[PDB]
């Protein structure tokens, strides 16, 4: 414990080569560069409750980022966290317990969208498949929160199998976006808050299954034209399901967002179900719970019998005035069904009588 | 480097000071002896961090 | 960093057992057998993004195997990691 051995003088030869490399094994220390890291490595862990500052990482090979309770903070135009991949790449991508926070604090809730908040993200996938988001918390993004584009591919290879779970949205002004032929993936047991669009769906054939959605005020917008499409656009849309969500108070009660969004081409009126593209067809709904969730079924593809809308095993439940009602365009009241269905007394717009089973709610006309 | 010169200085004796200067200065009982002003023997020990 | 510690000769003795065991606190590197190392833990970690190779892992008590990554590979026509029980295990 004191070292008394004993040493002779240095006998002023050149000195041998010491070196103290390999000093982490595959982690990643605060203040350094992670470009040069997620090259290296195929798992790279991250300090236990550290805090740190990444913006634009460009990662092209698939890695695994284990955070254990880390923080990555931003600030800048950029996104966080670039994943750019090819079509052939065996490995997946595995994005766990990091808490992605924003160049934000309460929101800016009252500017509008543009073209300059469009790139204030914090995953950009561009055409990697199998990621994996499991174990996050997202907040105040005054974009969207993650945005999984593709481009063009052939010969019905649908793969691309995406896992978003157990994650948690505060303040994130576009919650889940997703580009076009994003096809075939899953995002369920999401707790969204205080958003404003928990869904901006473009690619169709998801599957979300137990996502909460909490004082936001929209859960599913589709219209033509949105932001967040990316190359290879609006094609073959809107196909997904919709199964045990829960969209409580998109009207009234404790929301706090506007209902103008401003999309690129138009400004629109945002409600608790959103749905405007003659091109597209409806996704199931079953087990969603509103109370005092808006709907908006403007125009799907009803053309030659080809659709029909139902709500089934659904809470509606909006009492005062027309808040939590339903809106159906007028040359759509044949393909709006609701079979089965608990309600306070909730206004219909524009919903016939015989098309509604059991008989809830009051029947109105919106000219 | 480029050129690298030498600079001494010769100090103009006369001749027959200098022939008694330098016939004192051959004789082994008159040899110029000097001193390092240091005077020590240089050891450096190694001592670890910590 | 040069290590100019002196030494003395070695007297001619018999040397004292000197061992390197417990390399592996819980781990399994690659191309260790793995029915040796699931009798002895209950917790295996296996090493980030490796490379492994199984066939016929008899597993008798429950363990937790956390892969951090890996990938296990086989060839043959037995299955991988069969996991055989009894009625009494907590």
């Amino acid at each position: 414990v004191e070292e008394l051995y004993v040493i002779n003088p240095i006998n002023q030869w050149p000195a041998p080569g010491s070196f103290s490399s390999q000093k982490p094994p595959g982690t990643l220390l605060p203040g350094e560069d992670p470009e040069a890291v997620f090259k290296q490595y195929h798992v790279v862990y991250l300090v236990p409750g550290a805090q740190y500052h990444w913006k634009n990482i460009l990662i092209e090979k698939p890695v695994w980022i284990y955070g254990n309770g880390a923080t990555v903070r931003t600030s800048g135009t950029g996104p966080i966290l670039r994943i750019v991949g090819n079509r052939t790449e065996k490995r997946d991508v595995r994005i766990q317990d990091i808490s992605f926070f924003g160049e934000d604090c309460t929101p800016n809730r009252m500017e509008p969208m543009s073209e300059k908040l469009v790139y204030q993200m914090a995953i950009w996938v561009t055409d990697m498949k199998r990621v994996t988001i499991k174990g996050c918390n997202f907040t105040n993004f005054a974009g969207a929160a993650v945005f999984f584009e593709e481009t063009a591919y052939n010969g019905f290879f649908w793969s691309m199998q995406h896992l978003i779970t157990e994650c948690r949205f505060t303040g994130c002004r576009i919650g889940i976006a997703n580009g076009g032929r994003s096809e075939y993936s899953t995002a369920s047991f999401n707790n969204f808050f205080d958003c404003q669009i928990c869904f901006n769906v473009v690619g169709g054939n998801w599957n979300r299954c137990g996502n909460i959605a909490a004082n936001c005020r929209c859960v599913y917008l589709h219209t033509t034209n949105m932001w967040y499409e990316g190359a290879g656009g609006n094609f073959n849309a809107a196909h997904g399901s919709f199964t045990g969500n829960t969209m409580n108070h998109c009207d009234y009660g404790g929301n706090l967002w506007p209902t103008a969004f401003q999309l690129p081409d138009r400004e629109i009126q945002l409600a608790g179900f959103y749905f405007d593209n003659a091109r597209a067809r409806c996704p199931t709904w079953t087990g969603n719970t509103q109370y005092y969730g808006d709907m908006k079924i403007l125009n799907f593809n009803q053309a030659n019998d080809a659709a029909i809308f139902v709500i089934d095993g659904c809470a509606l439940y909006g009492q005062p005035g027309d808040t939590g009602s339903i809106e159906t365009t007028a040359a759509l009241t044949d393909k709006v069904f609701i079979q089965g269905c608990q309600g306070n007394k909730v206004t219909l717009f524009n919903i016939k009588a015989a098309n509604v089973v059991p008989a809830i709610g009051t029947i109105k006309q919106k000219p | 480097y480029t050129q690298i010169n030498l600079y001494v200085s010769f100090f103009p004796m006369n001749y027959d000071t200098q022939s008694e200067l330098e016939l004192m200065l051959r004789n082994a009982t008159n040899d110029q002896n000097f001193s390092d002003y240091l005077g020590a023997v240089n050891n450096l020990y190694q001592i670890p961090a910590g």
